[PDB]
């Protein structure tokens, strides 16, 4: 997991094409000066707070940073469950919506949004979920932080968020994560909606 | 006084919903009242350890005691090895008569009855109804409260004004339909007749009939296979009804008195 | 420094918002606001074992650990917490008692806490609504 | 046992009673007696499905014990019917003996602090510590007893001759193996009247006669040698045969004899040390 200070600086993660496979020194890094870029994950909003979450070799990778530090985490918990994606953390909740990037077909988004309200564990609220263009299916995780990380349990699986009409309950105060796999990709931007009842 | 005893496990939350083990498979269930080998227990109990362990008298699996399952909440019943989690303390609430089953292994932690997942979990204790439970006798189980009576085969006896004992082929009848209740203040049974408003006998010859405050309107149920059972009259406890000379007849006029274990004294209870 | 930072906190149960905790007689319940120090509770976690040590501000050289029969009291000679909402934590212990995970547990009548001991029993889900605890920043 | 007084030991040291200590109102773990403070008069609440254990105290009678506070400490405090004054009696089949939890907090029960000899609040566990023994109480007070036996009005009188004639009469009390007895409990739920003097004497009812009584003992079927109990004061008792469901004394004074005079209906004595 790669972020920024308050993961303000939305990163960009490309992976070398073709490193690794030449000289190498243990515990160093051998900069073989490859242009070559293959995207991997990351947005380009200058103004989107995300962090990455992305399977790394022990190859050459690039981190773009727009116009503080960047702090890396070797994830080993259920984080794993989020495998190359960039996790749009969501703070403005509280009918919404969020237009990003659209990731190419069969790779992920994922959004880390907190239901607003005061947690109990008994007060639920209808939350519908659903893109307006490309389709995607649908993951949710429910999100439990201890000090060894992050542990997420699925809630459900195998949704079709293109105008998706159905709604799930969900605590009011807890952190979900929904992780969109764009499945259609008919536009440049997936603008998920987020709509409370 | 529980040691060694045939029982069913009722939910005191629903008192319709019993201890079941799911044939096939190892879980046990909240099933509704099934009277056969399914919901029904034994509590042999280790004196060198205060506590009891409930094996199952399922047939095809005999050694198969109640089970509480790792670090999880989870009661599916396996073989017996005698291991420390399949231990349970028998608590009693002397009000009301219930129980609480708490795990040897960590009597922290009591049964829970779901009711909603029809199944058992480990819970804290509470003042809910969901960790009280009602254990007995099956034999009391499952006939205080039934409704045929067929002697040893698809014929069943039955009782308008000619009240009396006869010998019919089963037809559904409202003469033909026998109800029984238990009484535990004589701790007797009895078979009302579910065509009016109870045999009598034992007081010219058998004279078995239907009819009072009399100690011969009472009978015991007693086990002899553990599906069939013979019935005795709380008025000499020795006279046991039966069938007269072992007939297979459709007329016959059943009698009681003696035992000798005859086949024609024991009876396969009530069937729906 | 993102997760549970050090430094002072006030301990609510899920239950009731005007109830803090409170060290009554050796025994930990939750009272009404006293705007005293009694009630806040100093949060240091300790990396030499990887867990995090509660101390009373306004009885310093205790902190909460738990005894033989099953309370919760501050002693002067270990806890894992894991975050399940904002502000809201189930106290787990380090120490598996009895090879089970134990935690911070709070009995109620129909949701009402007043003078009611703390206590530690066995810990099974995050869906426990008795073992829930906020710990609201100071 | 709804109004049923009974009193309350621990299984771990048997001799330890809950005793309420007079004057102050705390409640502790004290030796065996037989007075009035170490019975406890247990009441059923069906609304609530609890118990409420009130004091025997005969000066401040309205007290039940009470778990105090979140506080550990017990005390019998005067009574208002709350949630924490309110008991669950658990009775463990296969061991015969209680657990006592809280109505106001199940998972807690009643922990005997045999350093402290007092009471504190423990998580349910198997120890023996939790685990009590409630009995009736004149059960408790007789089931194993030396002392002496008295007459209402004859208090410097027990009822005891010597070694050589078995029978007995009233005599003058001088502390005499001949004068004292011991009075042993189950499975026929009566007493027999030991003699202490008399080894393996038993105070026998002579029917052969109409109104005798004697030492004989030795009698496995004998439906005479055990004797009922029953109370009448607290401390005040009337012993009856088990064969018409009674010792009574004459009009008459040293010598007595005592008999199986008349039947229910004097004939009420007393036990107590020796």
């Amino acid at each position: 997991k790669i972020n920024a200070q308050n993961n303000l600086p939305s990163l960009k993660i490309y992976e070398a094409i073709g490193s690794g496979n030449r000289n190498f020194q243990s515990g160093n890094l051998c900069d073989d000066d490859i242009k070559a870029i293959n995207y991997i994950t990351g947005f380009d909003s200058p103004n989107a707070k995300s962090y990455l979450v992305v399977l790394l070799n022990k190859k050459n990778y690039y981190i773009r940073v727009p116009q503080n530090q960047i702090k890396f985490k070797r994830e080993e918990g259920d984080l794993r469950n989020l495998m190359n994606s960039s996790v749009n953390i969501i703070d403005n909740l509280n009918a919404h919506y969020y237009t990003r990037q659209s990731p190419d077909v069969h790779d992920y988004i994922s959004y880390e949004f907190t239901i607003p309200g005061n947690f109990n564990n008994k007060d639920t609220s209808n939350i519908r979920l659903y893109t307006s263009y490309n389709q995607g299916i649908g993951t949710l995780f429910r999100v439990t932080e201890t000090i060894d990380g992050y542990n997420l349990i699925n809630i459900q699986q195998n949704l079709n968020l293109l105008n998706s009409t159905k709604s799930i309950r969900l605590l009011n105060g807890a952190i979900y994560i929904l992780k969109v796999e764009v499945t259609e990709l008919n536009n440049y931007n997936i603008k998920l909606h987020i709509d409370i009842t | 006084s529980l040691n060694d005893k045939i029982v069913t496990i009722s939910c005191k939350a629903n008192t319709d919903l019993f201890f079941y083990q799911v044939p096939g498979n190892g879980n046990v269930s909240l099933f509704q009242q099934t009277r056969n080998y399914l919901e029904r227990w034994r509590i042999i109990y280790d004196s060198n350890k205060a506590a009891y362990k409930i094996k199952s008298m399922n047939i095809y699996n005999t050694n198969l005691v109640l089970t509480w399952n790792a670090p999880t909440h989870n009661i599916s019943a396996q073989q017996d090895s005698n291991a420390d989690n399949q231990y349970w303390l028998l608590l009693k609430d002397i009000g009301n008569n219930s129980f609480i089953i708490a795990s040897y292994k960590n009597p922290n932690l009591v049964l829970y009855a779901d009711t909603v997942a029809r199944n058992l979990k480990l819970s804290t204790l509470n003042n809910s109804s969901y960790i009280k439970f009602i254990i007995e006798d099956y034999v009391i189980s499952d006939f205080k409260n039934f409704t045929r009576i067929s002697p040893i085969g698809g014929k069943v006896v039955q009782q308008m004004t000619n009240l009396a004992v006869n010998l019919y082929i089963w037809n559904n009848d409202l003469n033909q339909k026998w109800t029984i209740i238990y009484n535990e203040e004589k701790a007797a049974y009895q078979f009302f007749n579910k065509i009016l408003s109870v045999l009598t006998w034992i007081f010219d010859g058998n004279t078995v009939r239907v009819s009072q405050n009399n100690d011969a309107q009472y009978w015991l149920i007693n086990p002899v296979n553990y599906d069939r059972y013979t019935i005795t009259n709380l008025r000499d406890k020795t006279k046991v009804l039966d069938l007269y000379g072992g007939q297979t007849a459709d007329g016959t006029t059943i009698q009681v008195f003696n035992s000798n274990g005859g086949d024609n004294q024991i009876w396969t209870m009530s069937n729906p | 420094r993102t997760f549970l930072p050090n430094g002072n906190y006030n301990i609510k149960s899920i239950f009731s918002g005007s109830l803090y905790l409170s060290p009554v007689s050796g025994s930990l319940t939750f009272s009404n606001e006293s705007s005293a120090n009694n009630q806040k509770w100093n949060v240091e976690y300790m990396a030499e074992n990887r867990c995090f040590k509660i101390s009373n501000v306004a009885e310093p050289n205790k902190y909460l650990s738990y005894d033989n029969f099953g309370f919760i009291s501050l002693d002067s000679l270990y806890w894992f917490p894991i975050k399940i909402a904002v502000n809201t934590y189930i106290m787990l212990s380090l120490n598996k008692v009895n090879e089970l995970d134990y935690a911070w547990d709070i009995y109620d009548t129909n949701e009402n806490i007043l003078s009611q001991p703390l206590l530690l029993l066995p810990n099974f889900d995050i869906y426990n609504s008795n073992q829930m605890f906020k710990l609201e920043k100071i």
